[PDB]
């Protein structure tokens, strides 16, 4: 297990179960955290939930995350977030930023037994969140000339890239690839790239490589496969992007997508769909993702048994026979029969 | 019946870049174009008595044929040749076209995208600096006159080769004030001055999960220069890589063709695929008024690559460049 | 962008051909284009059976391009100035001095030998802007306008034409005598417009009735005529019967920003009713008139050179200037002289 | 209508008094005024603090109405370096670019150099007053600030056209070329070549501002008018303001194409009724002139250099020991004996 963000663990001193926060959000939130309880309950893991509201707060006009929340999640040291809504600034952009949350680990891995357009991609991408556009500032110069200020530095960017590497040791592969744009025309990439080569050496088991943002999605789209045994780190300018045309690779859309918000010690797990509103009550949402997530949120944790129990099997597999899926994968099921169908291979 | 020959400059670029430049010399005297290179050699792509040798020989001529460098540099659109192209002679606008081609095994069929990308703003005029040690700063520039001329370009060559869809590619959710500009400027531009033509936008993270999985939706991109080279990439895989990637680069008094992926992934003595050097090379015969010899060239590669015979090896054959430039030349003298 | 659409090289130029002996002139044009091999790309427009959707086409069109070649249609309308694209123009692009270039051809046979005036007439006001009503029945009531600003660059753009093209004379033409105020101000405003900007440039008057009459019995007396919208229609064709008719007289219209080629007569006595037969000389020297505009201009000299040499030579002329040719002869003949030339 | 608002004869003037001490010397030119009976009318705004976004927006409003205006002070810090609000707003609504300030030696004040005349001119829309400042690391803060060529066009003719009106015959630029030799050195460049094509018989001349402060407190009659960016104006305005005796005795005006308003020049940079009307009055008389009153304005500036002359009714701040309503009468008295 990664020693960047690892988790402080401790039971509850009573029940024998770890406490984790949930926010069910809202949309198809509610529905599909029911599914996640109902197979954690099922296959009878070490924990009692504890559900969070983190309704956008504002503190001098600036968004604050409510105390409730707060407390808890800084406790727990751990939370479990499913979709919610579009309110003055991002709801999401605040959330790292209180919990101190430096890295999102994106994977995008095909479903076995699910025809789609690309076969036998298994990507993981890891990018930064705490600078680059997201700490960026626009103003107007003259009249007619946006500009725009960016700012990398070499702390954040050793600490994804850290990162990077105890997670490319942590799940078994021998290649880490940064991912950068034209290093001598651009001295930020360069920066990023000379972090990553005095890492380097603090990790001889790991082979590093660099490749230029141009090749590698030129690679990637022509070969998914040849990434399998790699892990990418990219500066924050170019994470939207990259993990987006991953999701493309693997699924399609962002439907079957877990995220992980590592944190100093708080870690967020989250799927990135949205909150579908229109599709909400209708019993028709997908838990996969949330599920998948919390199979991430597992291993950070340590129950590495459950965590292949309720994915080794379970969604897996039972993504495989048309009768289950769901509307979105062209099935026939049930967020309720798709649940139990899941608890059946469990 | 004409009456003159055009004087054309032409920038071979490096090893591979002679080798594919050197199928279009041929082919074009076999099929004898009235067009006299003016060959310039650049050794870099920075080498400071070349490219000021290429850059007063485009004033002269105005029309250019390009290779490749395969450096970083050229790849990407700096090095001094790219930057001369752009700060003196001001071509401001990239175009690739992402065609998919009748004999090459594709995993997603029938592709028919152009991406046409700024090119004198953005990432290439911005000001990089570390002022405090482990601190870089990067202050880029977004203004609206660049920004209506990409915009009309990319309306007028819509027109001109009947697409019916312009989409612009952006990030306003994050840069609401830079990339807000570009997306209003080209919607404006689109209702106010092109009706008959269907503009639209999209968020560049949500293009290139679109672009990999539903491609077809799209017509004309058009972007900024940060986001064209991974939408040329996108499409360059598409349709079964760099090899088979025309372009064009446009200025008002200017234009220079050339491979439009820059061949960026496209190792030996003449085993390089030609055809994106072929293919650009037919773009500039349009553009000079020639292009019955335009659509000959054209039908002939489409034909040779069409049956898997003489293919270069990139695309399954395992011909070399020279023997697939025969093949097409002689499919050139019995048409 | 204030500027001539243009692309590597390549101009982009609106062409408006017209009805079908305007298409027949258009393509000799688009044949002797082709053939030279000019940068220019047409952006065609198709004004089907003073239809509405086609008039907004070719605005649209040269609020793009900013550079136009125009045909004719022989109704009434087009031919005096009015129907709905010559409105268009004149009221949505603003193009208001219509110039017309009356110069007599080597072989061509005329009564007075060689004639060499230009006639700039203002096309946004006077007839162009009046109203008229029927208020009481049987009686028709005429309200015309006659401002200073628009008769200042009337008069600035003939002086700068004359400056440009080594005119030395610059006759405001016009009716004092009578309209003491409003062609009193015509009058005056060129002739100070004269005096104080322009002093290396002879200006004069002349009353428009003893325009005509010197017109038809002493030509060589003018240089450049400038006349407000009412008079200039009637010295245009004094102009073209002067130099062999309509079929041989290049035209021009400008405004700031944009600017219109077309035949200055609107092939007004332009009958020659047939297929294959009308002249299309007028419609070429417009068109070597565009390209010294664009800055081609070398171009322009080849063409112009080859059609004098071509009419000099009474072979395959025309039939309007005593030829037997048709159009196609004729251009053809042209293009010929262009390969060897 | 880009003309003062006027009726009859009579003008709409704008009047911004300000704080306690605005009130107090605004107070002494509506008495002066009324005393001589002068063809203006007072639209006053009060700005409070307890209403002032909604303050600044009718003073906004009213000038462009009036187009002319009289404003006090504010003496919080804000007013006094030309930031806060109204400052703003005149700036960035109205587009006033030129600050002009006074600075002549008065008749009966005693000052180390004696026989003081020159005029400072400051850019009022860039530089300081355009910047961007970030904290985007903790503990380093960065400034971008711009420094245009059209606004310093616009800055040299005014003072150009300033000399020549006013009989001036040296225009100094002072700048920081040595060091910012981009941006300071556009404004010496533009400065002086608007100098030798457009205005022959005005000498220009350039000056670094490091050795412009040493040469002002020591020699300050070599200059005449001096022209510099914002960053610079404050600090040889200040100067200026000690050469002559205070704050209290310095006029000024800004302008923008289609809008003037005048003010002391230094911003009186406290007890009940002893401050000096000086300042506010005599730019008072600069409102005047612009009027085209300036009959008046003769009268008025007569009256308090002659008062100031003899130390008898002088405020405190000049070394006499009456209130600013004894001073203001003792003017208004040899007003109506003139």
């Amino acid at each position: 297990q990664p020693s960047i963000g690892r988790y402080t663990g401790k039971p509850n001193p009573s029940t024998g179960k770890y406490t984790v926060s949930f926010i069910e959000g809202d949309g198809i939130g509610p529905e599909i955290s029911k599914s996640v309880k109902k197979i954690f309950s099922a296959a009878n893991v070490p924990i009692e939930w504890e559900s969070c509201d983190v309704s956008p707060i504002f503190v001098n006009g600036l968004t604050t995350i409510p105390d409730p929340a707060v407390q808890s999640i800084t406790k727990n040291l751990v939370a479990l977030k499913g979709p919610l809504a579009t309110p003055h600034r991002s709801l999401n952009l605040t959330l790292r930023k209180t919990f101190g949350l430096f890295a999102n680990v994106r994977p995008a891995k095909s479903i076995e037994g699910f025809k789609t357009t690309y076969e036998n991609v298994d990507l993981v991408l890891i990018r930064e969140n705490t600078e680059g556009e997201y700490s960026g500032i626009e103003h107007i110069v003259c009249p007619g000339v946006v500009q725009s200020i960016k700012l990398i530095t070499r702390d954040a960017s050793e600490r994804v890239i850290r990162y990077a590497f105890e997670y490319a040791r942590a799940i078994g592969r021998p290649r880490v690839i940064v991912v950068h744009k034209s290093t001598i025309q651009r001295l930020a990439d360069g920066l990023f790239v000379n972090v990553a080569k005095e890492l380097s050496k603090e990790y001889p088991d790991l082979t590093l490589e660099t490749e230029l943002i141009d090749n590698s999605v030129l690679k990637v789209v022509t070969n998914p496969s040849a990434y399998t045994d790699a892990v990418s780190v990219c500066p924050n300018l170019y994470g939207d992007i990259l993990s987006d045309l991953n999701s493309g690779l693997s699924a399609g859309s962002l439907g079957l997508t877990p995220s992980a918000n590592i944190g100093h010690k708080i870690s967020i797990f989250e799927a990135v769909h949205g909150s579908a509103p229109d599709i909400a009550g209708q019993d028709k949402a997908n838990p996969t993702a949330l599920l998948l997530s919390s199979v991430m949120m597992l291993n950070h944790m340590g129950l590495t048994n459950h965590a292949d129990q309720i994915q080794n099997a379970v969604l897996s597999t039972i993504a495989s026979g048309p009768e289950n899926r769901t509307g979105d994968l062209a099935g026939t099921a049930t967020t309720s029969s798709f649940t139990e169908a899941v608890i059946k291979r469990l | 019946k004409y009456g003159g020959r055009f004087t054309v400059t032409l920038i071979p670029g490096d090893g591979v870049g002679k080798e594919i430049t050197d199928s279009v010399r041929t082919i074009f005297e076999a099929e004898n174009i009235p067009i006299d290179w003016e060959t310039i050699n650049i050794k870099q792509t920075d080498h400071k008595e070349g490219v000021y040798e290429a850059v007063e020989s485009l004033k002269r001529n105005k029309i250019g044929l390009k290779g490749l460098w395969h450096t970083p540099a050229d790849q990407t659109g700096h090095g001094s040749l790219n930057v001369a192209l752009r700060k003196q002679l001001d071509i401001y606008a990239n175009v690739a076209l992402f065609k998919s081609l009748k004999g090459v095994k594709t995993r997603i069929p029938d592709i028919d995208l152009i991406v046409i990308r700024e090119n004198t703003e953005g990432e290439f005029s911005g000001l990089e600096h570390e002022s405090v040690p482990g601190v870089v700063e990067s202050l880029k520039v977004m203004t609206r006159p660049k920004t209506e001329r990409i915009a009309r370009f990319a309306f007028d060559f819509a027109k001109k080769y009947n697409r019916k869809s312009v989409t612009a590619v952006h990030k306003a959710n994050i840069m609401k004030l830079g990339d807000g500009l570009f997306r209003n400027i080209i919607t404006e531009i689109g209702q106010k001055e092109y009706p008959d033509i269907d503009v639209s936008s999209i968020i560049v993270d949500n293009a290139s999960m679109q672009a990999v999985a539903k491609p077809h939706q799209f017509d004309v991109l058009v972007t900024p220069s940060m986001y064209g080279t991974i939408l040329g990439n996108i499409g360059a895989a598409l349709i079964g890589g760099p090899g088979l990637v025309a372009g064009a680069n446009f200025g008002r008094d200017y234009a220079v063709f050339e491979p439009g992926s820059r061949h960026v992934g496209l190792k030996g003595q003449n085993v390089a695929n030609p055809t994106a050097m072929i293919l650009s090379s037919t773009l500039m015969l349009n553009h000079l008024g020639l292009n019955e010899y335009a659509t000959r060239i054209s039908k002939a590669v489409h034909e040779t690559i069409a049956e898997g015979k003489h293919t270069t090896r990139d695309i399954g054959g395992s011909s070399s460049t020279t023997d697939f430039t025969n093949e097409i030349i002689n499919k050139l003298s019995t048409m």
